[PDB]
RNA sequence: GAUGAUUCAUAAUAACUUUUCGAAUCGCAUGGCCUUGUGCUGGCGAUGGUUCAUUCAAAUUUCUGCCCUAUCAACUUUCGAUGGUAGGAUAGUGGCCUACCAUGGUUUCAACGGGUAACGGGGAAUAAGGGUUCGAUUCCGGAGAGGGAGCCUGAGAAACG
RNA sequence: UGAAACUGCGAAUGGCUCAUUAAAUCAGUUAUCGUUUAUUUGAUAGUUCCUUUACUACAUGGUAUAACUGUGGUAAUUCU
């Protein structure tokens, strides 16, 4: 079907190459997951060895990594915003890696609540003393802190989602937030 | 093509089987074991062509099925079993003990050794590494890995293994003034120790050996094998003692005994 | 060497990640290697702000195989150039020899800067690209 | 043509040829797994329901 | 701890999973110790099973090396040609494919085209020395199953009993 | 003891031929720090009572379905 190989190219001097040989197997290329939003639906993939391949169509959740916090919640997707490879992903809502999306972020609220005790935007003795203990962290950035005033966080897929059938990230931050943000806000 | 192949033509064998050239079209493909199968010998080369007791390899299988030969120390009643370099080799009906040494024409020797000696075997090891939860190991060079080992222990080391239980009985460093055998090369065979090692930073360190006669010679780091120090071997040398002599030496002994 | 930004995406090297939290001084975590084989890490790779994915001592390549040398021909591509080998090839039957010469194309990275005339010495890596298969260790001519 | 037809509690099975191709016109535009009456194909079968479970052409 | 060299081996933390595997299997022998219940306990195997190593392999790959022809001198590049960045697909690397970008890449040291009554090699015949001619064919590698293309099963096939 | 049938392996090896193919195959020499690997050989898995006082079977839980038995179709097939 679709394959693999380079003999069916021109040689770097620039002549055409003769059919060697019939495509053969160990060689093959296999059709794009492109995987949507929503409703999720993971088909397998039976590949060389055994060794099984989870095509993910249309995912719907993910689990998502704020670095500088070192956690992780599985939080909701809301839309791909920029695709550095091409614009009809952004507009078709498509998710492979590298997509800058838009993500749910009242998980990491909850958890910055529950953790530092002061909200983001705008009882017991025990969690009073844990809360003190690591005072002079709870000061993230203003960029983060905005986007949680609005409840959508800025995400990037690092994880395959034609391969593994799963739609990880991680939180954008810092100059990597300001390049996508200069980025998003051009006209 | 298409996959693993299961044949093996005669003239295809390695030349060290010592396999006719007529009398079949076929040699005993060895079958994936501990060792490779050019640097191997299957039980029935060695069975019927090397002890002659057995005249077909209808013959090697009746005396396999009935489980009298093993080889270190489990039965493997299998015809084409790659049996390799230093592996002990039982016959409990005649009470026999062999090893599969060298002689220094290259060829696999009819070395027989006593019932103490069968006891253990030695292994170069080949790699070093943290297995999971942290465990370390080695392998020797039949592909034995052996968990927990020494932390002395480092590659082209050879350690003694005790077959019984796969434990490791003592060890011999590779440093200058060793005694080696070499498996591998133009010098296979020939048992010399080792004067010094060149590092060779990219690819297949050298290492400069002299015999007993005073006889250098050199040979890549892959085809030495480390058997103790000089004067004491760690195992019993087959006849001849690894010492290569010349085709006008061998025709003058020759002409001795005749 | 004007910007470092200039693809559409965000050009960093992967797993590489600086905390926002703290502030110290050395401003960015740059990983780099030495690539082995006696060949001296340039400083304008460790000292350098290029990301350069490809390189053999910032990048995710390992040298392996041969060494070889070439004078640069061509540098005309992106972070790319050819060299060109030259060789005597033996004929047995009239006892003497003809020059022949082949072209490699090879990857070098923004630490070294090279024109056409300099001598290099290039080392091989995995297939980067449909004929690169080499990359620049070390430019010690001019 | 003819009615291989199975009663599958006592596990006895019988075919019959029928002729008189209009009674056994009752049985045409009809699938697999739906219901007829027995009265309509014969009065040997009467007040019977047969499933129709398939067959060869 | 290793390597010439790694973001390596391995370990840790936070989560993920549509939730993988973690023995409802078989044969001989039938002991041991008891408050004696068909009590507790126990041998040698067989098959299966996660991961690592090994072996048998595979797939790509570096360097150099091929017959005649210039009555073949320019060839490649919208339909990938040479490279860059991201993605996708793959067992994995890579214009392998896509999106955007740049204008490259080969050539008189013979590119590109044409021809081959051309599968390549170990090798064969004939030779003082140097050579010339052949190699479909006992071994090694490749390819094909009337011609093309597509795929299922499986560790492995683009399989032709 | 042993037909059939289910399950498991094997059928990708072998054998044949030389059409295609001119940096292709191939040969010697490298590499995987760029990957798949049935099998073999050696190691290797006290954690699962998934809401974790029984909601239960762990001195052992549920369905099929083949061969078989019987009724048949087609001129014909390793059809069913
Ligand atoms: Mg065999
Ligand atoms: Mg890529
Ligand atoms: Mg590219
Ligand atoms: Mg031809
Ligand atoms: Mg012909
Ligand atoms: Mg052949
Ligand atoms: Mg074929
Ligand atoms: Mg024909
Ligand atoms: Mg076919
Ligand atoms: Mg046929
Ligand atoms: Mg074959
Ligand atoms: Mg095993």
């Amino acid at each position: 079907g679709i394959s693999r190989d380079s003999r069916h190219k021109r040689s770097a001097t620039g002549a055409k190459r003769a059919q060697f040989r019939k495509k053969r197997k160990f060689e093959l290329g296999r059709q794009p997951a492109n995987t949507k939003i929503g409703a999720k639906r993971i088909h397998s993939v039976r590949t060389r060895g055994g060794n099984k391949k989870y095509r993910a169509l249309r995912i719907e959740t993910g689990n998502f990594s704020w670095a500088s916090e070192g956690i992780s919640k599985k939080t909701r997707i809301a839309g791909v915003v920029y695709h550095p490879s091409n614009n009809e992903l952004v507009r078709t809502n498509t998710l492979t890696k590298a997509a800058i999306v838009q993500i749910d972020a009242t998980p990491f609220r909850q958890w910055f609540e529950a953790h530092y005790g002061q909200t983001l935007g705008k009882k017991s003795k025990n969690a009073e003393r844990k809360w003190a203990a690591r005072a002079a962290s709870a000061k993230i950035e203003s960029s983060v802190e905005s986007q949680f005033s609005a409840g959508r966080l800025y995400a990037c897929i690092s994880s395959r989602p034609g391969q593994s059938g799963r739609c990880d990230g991680y939180i954008l931050e810092g100059e990597e937030l300001a390049f996508y943000l200069r980025r998003l806000t051009a006209k | 093509a298409r996959g693993p192949k299961k044949h093996l033509k005669r003239l295809a064998a390695p030349h060290h089987w010592l396999l006719d050239k007529l009398s079949g079209c076929y040699a005993p493909r060895p079958s994936a074991g501990p060792h490779k199968l050019r640097e191997s010998l299957p039980l029935i080369v060695f069975l019927r062509n090397r002890l002659k007791y057995a005249l077909n390899g209808r013959e090697v299988k009746a005396i396999l099925m009935q489980r009298h030969v093993k080889v270190d120390g489990k039965v493997r009643t299998d015809t084409t079993y790659p049996a390799g370099f230093m592996d002990v080799i039982t016959l409990d009906a005649t009470n026999e003990n062999f090893r599969l040494v060298y002689d220094v024409k290259g060829r696999f020797a009819v070395h027989r050794i006593t019932d103490e000696e069968a006891s253990y075997k030695l292994g170069k090891v080949k790699k070093v590494q943290l297995g999971k939860k942290g465990v370390p190991y080695v392998v020797t060079h039949d592909g034995r890995t052996i968990r927990y080992p020494d932390p002395n222990i480092k590659v082209n080391d050879t350690v003694k293994i005790d077959l019984a239980s796969g434990k490791i009985t003592d060890f011999i460093k590779f440093d200058a003034g060793k005694l080696v055998y070499v498996t591998g090369g133009r010098n296979l065979g020939r048992i010399g120790t080792i004067v010094h090692k060149e590092r060779h930073d990219g690819g297949f360190d050298l290492v400069h050996i002299k015999d007993s006669l005073d006889n250098t010679f050199v040979t890549r780091l892959n085809n030495v094998f480390v058997i103790g120090e000089q004067g004491k071997p760690y195992i019993s040398l087959p006849k001849g003692k690894g010492i290569k002599l010349s085709i006008a030496e061998e025709r003058d002994r020759r002409r001795a005994q005749q | 060497e004007l910007t470092v930004q200039s693809e559409r995406a965000f050009q960093k090297q992967p797993h590489i990640f600086n905390n926002p939290k703290v502030k110290t001084s050395k401003r960015t975590k740059r990983w780099y290697k030495n690539a082995g084989l006696g060949f001296k890490t340039p400083k304008t790779a460790i000292e350098g702000s290029y990301i350069d994915k490809k390189c053999p001592f910032t990048g995710l390549v390992s040298i392996r195989g041969k060494i070889l040398t070439g004078t640069v021909v061509s540098t005309k591509m992106h972070r790319t150039i050819v060299i060109r080998r030259a060789y005597l090839h033996y004929i047995p039957k009239y006892n003497r020899y003809e020059k022949r010469h082949k072209n490699v194309p090879v990857h070098v990275s923004p630490a070294f800067r090279v024109q056409v005339g300099d001598i290099v010495t290039v080392g091989q890596c995995r297939p980067i690209s449909k004929t690169v298969r080499f990359n620049v260790v070390k430019v010690s001519a001019a | 043509m003819k009615l291989n037809i199975s009663y599958p509690v006592n596990g006895s099975q019988k075919t019959f040829e029928i002729d008189d191709e209009h009674r056994i016109r009752v049985f045409f535009d009809k699938r697999i797994g739906q219901e007829v009456d027995g009265e309509a194909v014969g009065d040997e079968f009467k007040g019977y329901v047969f499933k129709i479970s398939g067959g060869n052409d």
